[PDB]
């Protein structure tokens, strides 16, 4: 009888950039999703192909629990079906998913005078991304028909580009925590039920 | 392509130690590692992925620890069924590679080999092919070498032996060899010796036998 | 009660083709990606092939690159794999293997092979099914036994006085020969005292031949 | 990968760091002006030279992407708007030549200054002892010799820097595939490439003339009413049939009539409205008069200001030690900042440049998602007309009855109407004939069919024939009075004042249509009117990204200036002058002058 850590996912002081996003595993757990739902401390709270008023009474295998940073504005995007440079270069989500998403400010702890550059985002790629894929490659992004010789020069572009974020910006610039739990299924041990 | 890399390629220990297992790269990986287990006969099962998470079911007390190009694995308590042999796989960029592989065995003090010594028999002489065997039993630790000698001639590449398993009651290992000639060869000669040399001898020990 | 079984292992002649599939129980098999892993007699893992989820992606090792070719049916829930221009390298134990977490899990649709089956024998040779052939092996406390030559294929049953005698029995592993056929050894230490008053015989039995023989030990 | 992809790469990047660039130079420049001290202007010139630097890069970088492989409008507008050369096509030392001139002229007109006859010490710049004198002086003497003060000792100093000038701007406009400047200030109307909205660089000239024959009456009333009034206040200097003496019409270059109002108020029994006095009683401060906009700016149905606009603007003056300009502006910062800079008292003009700075925030919050290079709008004319309606909508009785600073026993009467509508005429309908001359004058100047040696010849020739006015004294070719305007000796165009004045009379109109107002249209309020509202907001939300036609017939439903709005909002005004010209004369002589 042990209950789930949420302080090492939600109160964590380090957070991970949306192009490497942090995942983490929670198992044996008492998991109450009732008091994360009627905490009255979340911005953006939706679950899709479950219900959490009062859902607390499931079990699952797995529950994968995916942290990172991203704009205002962006929030909307961590959703299925979204189409942006967040959705298809950076995190995705497949069509089919079943879980919740969970997004709060952090303008106070995240945001500083200057600008804070230390989050970052994947602005050119050859391709979207798949569902829960994640790409942390630094090759260089060829845009003309001439080989770029791994130098930045013309049409040759970093392909990752860090955010600004001031505590001055409007709230569609601010920072903002999002996390994603994921539920897993499995034809054996369901561990994670939390009664 | 990457290269990944397990040294040594053999342990042993007693039960209630503390056994850690490496496992090296040739680029940098992150933290797309693997480790897997295998007893003989037996599908490998999965440890511990991502380099530091464990599995279900597994007992808590496996410890999995690195990144970049350096991996570690622990164990902190031996137990009659933690016996089998273990290995690391990178899962960053095709292709993916695994490791040589890392065995864990049961220490025992050294015990010297009992050496005997076979010719062939005239009933496969009948059929022109001569076959003598070499012997070893019940010796410590796996590692010997065999050699043999015709009229004071070493035998290269004409010679082939097995090794056993370990016995439960005992935990002994035994040697097999085998000399193929044919039977002009064989009767060109008189003296065919088979050499030994182990742990368990002061000196390698040669038993010869005349035609 | 998840399961995964594996069907089409057999000897085939070198040069020809040979087909195997996986089929997989007890969980979705339309998001996850496969694994195909396969191991030499006596020596290590090997990684062979792997596809994705979707079956966007597949990719080859380099020894097997021209040659093999992988894919999957999750519309019928299984996994193929086509082995083309078979030679004496590919004889090996073969795992269809399913990788643990949903989609990429984690990082490029690769992860941790959470899931294994039993493995298929895969065997390319060009010798055909012989008899075994036994010697006896006599003491000159002793040391005897009986060498089991030139037999195909796997495996053969050894037993010391129609099982009556186990206390000090070795049986050592096959080993392949240049020729294409295998053999091993089979002994047993006994008294000295026994040597002359007790009679040993061994018992060679080989199933795919269906041969039985039997050799008596004399001094 | 065709060339077109190649584009929209290079302006993605371009505007990912352009947004943050920006962003970092307005922050400076908002930290300068609000708090003024010299580390402030070193930080706002670090970020001005990163901007400017970074913008001559990528200007150099998008001029390897020929236009005729760009087919998509909202690429090929960016990529133009990127590829202007401006001034660096000719030589380095011509283009030093050409700062030192401009700073040199630009140090003149702001130092210049008249030391009074037998004070050397006593000498009075034109801000603000002149301008005393233009604004509130009335004796002739006076103002004569401080117009003929100003012109002799600043026009005949800047007379040959604007003959060079002249010359090296004409150099760098024909060496960018131009006919001259003044087709370099036309080419901001100039619209290609779309179909149904099509403006040549040609059709500006024939639109204002077309304008400016229908508004010829108006003016020609307008001008014998105040040439009568001149007379009875100057009965020997002025003749019932010539011009007007420019020393004696409010201000110094005829501009504005503004100041004349005094002189010829036709009730001046009757005071204005004037709602200070209500506003004292009723303890009124800034951030009452703040909120009393947003709540008039919510009724129309646009979105209240942020948090960020109540925590970080400046609405009152810090006093103090602190010193910031009070200059009335509206910032729009990027990144979804949006600030007003304002030193607002307890008055009715103050009541009435807070709406007019929220109208300029409110059209800087409509586009903010365009991309970078579109943010703005659709021509020069069209930010000052949005800014000013507000304040049009907002004067009115109506309005002020409904917020309590106009007692409910409060009756309007036609003699209060015809005064404002006066006062609004004479700022409004004035400028109007004096800029078309200033521009046509230019125009030919830039052009050529202006030899220098005749140039004053020429420009006291059209004051006689189209703005009615005669000089005082006669000037010489050692004078160049235009140049000792600010708007030609510091390098500006001047036609956005002309059709800017039109264009807000197209607007409020249109939104009093929406509104379903009744009555005579200088007493329209459009308070409580969602689809006036939302009709603006429909233009207000399309920046750059659409030929301003497009933009000017989402709200007007013409894609050309139109006049006829300013004369139906004039009309009782030119009702009342008819009745008051039967026993007058109308025209002017051109002969005729005060010296003789
Ligand atoms: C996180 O820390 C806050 C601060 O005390 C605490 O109230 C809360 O219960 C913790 N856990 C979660 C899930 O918020
Ligand atoms: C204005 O600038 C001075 C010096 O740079 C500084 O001491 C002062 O705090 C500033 N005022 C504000 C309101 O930031
Ligand atoms: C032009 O490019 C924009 C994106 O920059 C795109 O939204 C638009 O559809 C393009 N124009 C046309 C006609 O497709
Ligand atoms: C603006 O109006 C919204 C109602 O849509 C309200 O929630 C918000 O608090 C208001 N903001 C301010 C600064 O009054
Ligand atoms: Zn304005």
């Amino acid at each position: 009888t042990n209950l789930c850590p949420f302080g090492e996912v939600f109160n964590a002081t380090r957070f991970a950039s949306v192009y490497a996003w942090n995942r983490k595993r929670i198992s044996n757990c008492v998991a109450d999703y009732s008091v994360l739902y009627n905490s009255a401390s979340f911005s953006t709270f939706k679950c899709y192909g479950v219900s959490p008023t009062k859902l607390n009474d499931l079990c699952f295998t797995n529950v994968y629990a995916d942290s990172f940073v991203i704009r205002g504005d962006e929030v909307r995007q961590i959703a299925p079906g979204q189409t942006g440079k967040i959705a298809d270069y950076n995190y995705k989500l497949p069509d089919d998913f079943t879980g919740c998403v969970i997004a709060w400010n952090s303008n106070n702890l995240d945001s500083k005078v200057g600008g804070n550059y230390n989050y970052l985002y994947r602005l050119f790629r050859k391709s979207n991304l798949k569902p829960f894929e994640r790409d942390i490659s630094t090759e260089i992004y060829q845009a003309g028909s001439t080989p770029c010789n791994g130098v930045e020069g013309f049409n040759c572009y970093f392909p990752l580009q860090s955010y600004g974020f001031q505590p001055t910006n409007g709230v569609g610039y601010q920072p903002y925590r999002v996390v994603v739990l994921s539920f897993e299924l499995l034809h054996a041990p369901a561990t994670v039920c939390g009664p | 392509d990457i290269q990944m890399t397990q040294s040594p390629s053999s342990l042993s220990a007693s039960v209630g130690d503390r056994v850690t297992i490496t496992c090296r790269a040739s680029q940098s990986i992150s933290s797309y590692l693997n480790w897997y287990q295998q007893k003989p006969g037996k599908a490998p099962k999965l440890l511990i992925y991502a380099a530091s998470s464990l599995q279900s079911g597994v007992p808590s007390r496996f410890s999995g620890s690195g990144s970049g190009t350096d991996f570690t694995l622990t164990i902190s308590s031996l137990q009659p069924e933690d016996f089998a042999t273990y290995y690391c796989q990178q899962s960053y960029s095709t292709p993916l590679t695994f490791g040589g592989g890392i065995k864990v065995d049961i220490k025992r003090t050294v015990a010297a080999p009992s050496v005997f010594i076979f010719p062939p028999s005239d009933e496969q002489l009948k059929s022109g092919t001569a076959s003598v065997v070499c012997l070893l039993n019940n010796f410590y630790p796996r590692e010997a070498k065999v050699q043999w000698k015709v009229d004071n001639a070493l035998q290269s590449g004409n010679s082939q032996e097995s090794v056993t398993e370990q016995d439960s009651k005992d935990s002994t290992y035994s040697l097999s060899s085998t000399l193929t000639l044919s039977k002009a060869d064989y009767e060109k000669h008189k003296v065919y010796a088979c050499e030994v040399t182990h742990q368990g001898l002061s000196s390698p020990v040669t038993k010869s036998f005349n035609r | 009660q998840v399961q995964l079984q594996e069907s089409g292992g057999g000897v085939v002649q070198p040069g020809r083709s040979l087909r195997l599939s996986c089929a997989a129980s007890g969980f979705t098999f339309s998001r996850y990606g496969m694994h195909w892993v396969r191991q030499a007699p006596g020596k290590g893992l090997e990684w062979v092939a792997v596809i994705w989820y979707d079956g966007s992606n597949k990719y080859y090792a380099d020894s097997v690159k021209g040659r093999f070719t992988i894919s999957r049916d999750n519309s019928k829930n299984t996994l193929y794999l086509q082995m083309n221009s078979l030679r004496a390298d590919d004889t090996a134990v073969y795992y269809c293997a399913k990788q643990e977490g949903t989609y990429c899990s984690g990082g490029s649709c690769y992860s941790g092979l959470d899931y294994w089956g039993q493995g298929t024998l895969v065997t390319v040779s060009s010798a055909s099914t012989k008899g075994p052939s036994v010697f006896p092996l006599a003491p000159s406390t002793a040391a005897l036994g009986c060498l089991v030559k030139d037999y195909f294929p796997e495996p053969v049953t050894v037993s010391w006085n129609s099982g009556a005698l186990t206390s000090g029995v070795h049986t050592f592993p096959a080993v392949l020969q240049s020729s294409g056929l295998y053999s091993l050894s089979s002994v047993v230490t006994v008294p000295s005292s026994s040597l002359g008053t007790q009679t040993y015989i061994c018992n060679v039995n080989h199933k795919p031949s269906n041969t039985k023989v039997d050799k008596r030990v004399e001094p | 990968s065709t060339i077109e992809e190649q584009a929209k790469t290079f302006l993605d990047k371009f505007n990912h760091e352009a947004e943050d660039l920006f962003y970092q130079s307005s922050l400076a420049s908002w930290n300068y002006n609000t708090n003024i001290t010299e580390e402030n202007v070193q930080n706002m010139n670090n970020a001005g030279d990163k901007w400017s630097a970074f913008l001559k890069e990528q200007s150099t970088l998008a001029q390897m992407y020929p236009l005729q492989e760009i087919q998509n409008l909202t690429v090929k507008l960016q990529l133009q708007a990127l590829q202007q050369n401006g001034s660096s096509v000719l030589s380095e030392d011509k283009s030093k030549r050409l700062n030192t001139i401009l700073n040199t002229m630009s140090t003149i007109y702001s130092t210049g200054k008249v030391c009074n006859p037998d004070n050397p010490q006593e000498c009075l710049l034109l801000e603000p002892g002149l301008n005393e004198i233009m604004a509130n002086s009335l004796d002739y003497n006076e103002r004569l010799w401080a117009w003929e003060s100003w012109r002799s000792e600043v026009g005949k100093q800047l007379r040959p820097l604007y003959e060079e000038y002249v010359v090296l701007k004409n150099e760098m406009a024909r060496a960018n595939h131009y006919e001259d400047y003044g087709d370099y200030w036309r080419g901001d109307y100039e619209v290609n490439g779309v179909d149904g909205y099509d403006y040549s660089r040609g059709q500006l000239i024939e639109d204002v003339e077309h304008t400016f024959e229908e508004i010829k009456p108006l003016y020609e009333h307008l001008h014998a009413y105040v040439r009568a009034k001149l007379m009875n206040a100057y009965p020997s200097y002025i003749s019932p049939i010539g011009c007007l003496p420019a020393h004696l019409l409010g201000d110094m270059w005829g501009r504005f009539w503004t100041n004349l109002y005094s002189l010829t108020v036709p009730f001046g029994q009757k005071p204005n409205i004037d709602v200070t006095d209500a506003m004292v009683d009723q303890a009124w401060d800034a951030q009452r008069i703040f909120k009393e906009a947003e709540k008039f700016f919510v009724s129309v149905g646009l979105p209240n200001m942020t948090q960020g606009f109540w925590e970080n603007s400046m609405l009152t003056d810090p006093g103090n030690v602190q010193k910031a300009v009070c200059h009335p502006t509206a910032w729009d910062l990027g990144k979804g900042d949006f600030r007003i800079l304002m030193c607002t008292k307890v008055t009715m003009d103050d009541f009435l440049t807070a709406h007019h700075e929220m109208g300029h925030i409110q059209y800087d919050m409509a586009y903010a998602a365009q991309p970078f290079l579109l943010r703005n709008g659709a021509n020069e004319g069209f930010h000052e007309a949005v800014g000013e309606i507000m304040s049009l909508s907002a004067a009115t009785p109506k309005h002020l009855k409904s917020i309590g600073l106009l007692s409910p026993d409060f009756q309007e009467d036609n003699e209060t109407e015809i005064n404002f509508l006066l006062k609004q005429a004479l700022t409004i309908v004035g400028t109007l004939p004096f800029t078309y001359m200033l521009e046509k004058w230019r125009w030919m100047v830039f052009k050529g069919e202006i030899p220098k040696d005749q140039w004053m010849k020429k420009w006291w020739e059209m004051k006689r024939e189209i703005v009615g006015v005669v000089e005082p004294v006669p000037h010489d070719e050692t004078y160049c009075d235009p140049a000792s305007l600010f708007h030609v000796s510091n390098d500006y165009s001047f036609i956005r004042y002309y059709t800017r004045t039109l264009y807000q009379f197209q607007f409020q109109e249109a939104l009093c249509q929406a509104a379903k107002h009744e009555g005579p249209l200088h007493k329209c309020d459009i308070s409580n009117s969602t689809e006036a509202g939302q009709k603006l907001f429909n233009m207000l939300r399309l920046g750059k990204s659409e030929p301003w036609t497009l933009a000017l017939e989402n709200v007007v439903g013409a894609k050309n200036m139109n006049v006829r709005p300013l004369l139906n909002y004039f009309e009782p005004l030119f009702t009342w002058l008819k009745d008051q010209n039967k026993n007058s004369f109308v025209g002017w002589s051109t002969d005729w002058s005060p010296y003789a």
